[PDB]
């Protein structure tokens, strides 16, 4: 039995930690909603 | 139950202790999460019940109490924020420039950030605070790193 609990507001934070790269990938999406890489 | 707009953890007591299986967004009286978090099951909010209203396994999305309400889209140029809600940890904003998933049916924004599986359903926002999609359905690339699609539904 699943339940929900509030975790916060949805707001943009000025000066949030900036990270992560921006990869461009060829992908396939199957009928089960799973993404896979196309090579 | 609690109907206030915002980000919520999705919890279960079926396993050991209380476990966080995912996250979702409450907006305009509708609860939005990824299908793989709830598998379409009903949810509890205090003494109230949230029943599924729409869902699709292929999009990996589900809405409760009403139709999908989120329709903002990534502009394809600007940095965005993942409002990550990790299990047992405080909500935290992470800024990033999305990458792209190129598919036979078009291109999708993607965020290269690695969080526990229980963070699935955390919202990705634009600079106006609008939810442009949910984090948690993606792929594991050549270097073992995780990259999530920016998954967004359609507002009918
Ligand atoms: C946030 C969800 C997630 C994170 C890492 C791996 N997987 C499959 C899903």
């Amino acid at each position: 039995d699943m339940y929900i609990e509030r975790a916060g507001d949805i707001t943009w934070e000025k000066d949030a930690e900036v990270t992560g790269n921006s990869p461009r990938l060829d992908v396939a999406l199957d009928e089960s909603g799973d993404f896979s890489l196309v090579e | 139950g609690e109907t206030t707009d915002g980000v919520y953890r999705v919890m279960t007591r079926r396993l050991l202790g209380s476990t966080q299986v995912g996250v979702g967004v409450m907006q305009e009286g509708v609860f939005h999460t990824m299908w793989h978090v709830t598998k379409g099951a009903a949810l509890r909010s205090g003494e109230g019940r949230l029943d599924p209203y729409w869902g699709d396994v292929k999009q990996d999305l589900v809405s409760y109490c009403g139709p999908w309400k989120l329709d903002a889209a990534w502009d394809g140029l600007s940095e965005v924020q993942l409002l990550a809600v990790p299990p047992g940890e405080r909500a935290k904003n992470i800024q990033t420039l999305p990458g792209i998933f190129k598919t036979k049916d078009g291109d999708i924004g993607a965020v290269a950030l690695d969080y526990p599986a229980g963070t699935s359903g955390s919202p990705i926002l634009d600079k106006c605070g609008r939810v442009i999609g949910l984090y948690g359905n993606g792929v594991v690339i050549k270097n073992g790193s995780y990259v999530s699609a920016i998954t967004q539904g359609k507002r009918e």
